[PDB]
């Protein structure tokens, strides 16, 4: 569907689901995020058919944990991790 | 629209400290973080502080002050710079202040204090920026979606202190 069950096994340069880790602190620069470290994010490349581009279909949220003052504060971030691709 | 971070030597906030903030374990800190911008409009939130050995503010530290405007410091205490009949130093100037009691928890001679600001909106409606939000309303309230959205448009300052040892 564009997801990782078809892109990760048919490794090609159409448009496609590539896989990406990001590291919070050292990729993104969000300092606030005590949890997770990073997380598995994902990305939509690959060249399009006939002016369209490979971009991302389905989004899913990812669990977080921040602080308020000392409060921990869990909670889940939409729209984090790639999970399928279309060209539009 | 320029922005400052300044030591005083009193909570009466009237002398700026010359050279290098000296300080010792019990000894309080005065922080006044300014802006002077064209628009009225324009607000600002003091969002994290945090004291570091390491210049850099990109180094994580476990010494937090302020996290996420709500201070996590039991000695922060806010002082009010916008009070009718109180005068303060420089009109054209909008000020926020905060004091801490310092704890020994380093073993160097030379720390920084770094606290980054994120800007917000006075007026509803007029600036692409969220709302000001008190640390008393972020401490019952404030959620990851807000927190990302003022981390879009954030300034970080730094200011280094001289840690003296006393009997």
């Amino acid at each position: 569907a564009l997801d990782a069950a078809y892109c990760f096994r048919n490794v090609q340069d159409n448009c496609c689901l590539r896989p990406l880790y990001i590291d919070f602190r050292k990729d993104l620069g969000w300092k606030w995020i005590h949890e997770p470290k990073g997380y598995n994010a994902n990305f939509c490349a690959g060249a399009c058919p006939y002016s369209p581009r490979c971009r991302s279909q389905d989004l899913e949220p990812l669990t977080i944990v921040y602080y308020v003052g000392r409060k921990p504060k869990v909670e889940q971030l939409s729209n984090m991790i790639v999970k399928s691709c279309k060209c539009s | 629209a320029t922005f400052n971070m300044e030591l005083y030597n009193t909570d009466l906030f009237l002398v700026p400290s010359p050279g290098v903030f000296s300080v010792a374990e019990n000894e309080h800190v005065y922080v006044e973080v300014s802006v002077t911008k064209a628009d009225q409009d324009l607000g600002f939130a003091i969002q994290t502080c945090f004291l570091s050995p390491y210049s850099n503010p990109d180094r994580m530290s476990d010494y937090t002050i302020i996290e996420n405007i709500c201070p996590k410091d039991d000695s922060v205490k806010f002082y009010s710079s916008k009070r009718v009949h109180f005068p303060i130093p420089h009109a054209e100037v909008d000020k926020k202040r905060f004091s801490f009691l310092f704890k020994s928890v380093f073993n160097t001679s030379l720390l920084f204090l770094h606290c980054e600001l994120t800007l917000c909106s006075r007026k509803k409606g007029s600036l692409k920026l969220p709302r000001c939000v008190t640390p008393d309303d972020a401490c019952t309230s404030l959620d990851a979606t807000m927190i990302w959205t003022m981390m879009q448009n954030k300034k970080t300052f730094t200011k280094p202190l001289a840690v003296v040892l006393q009997h």
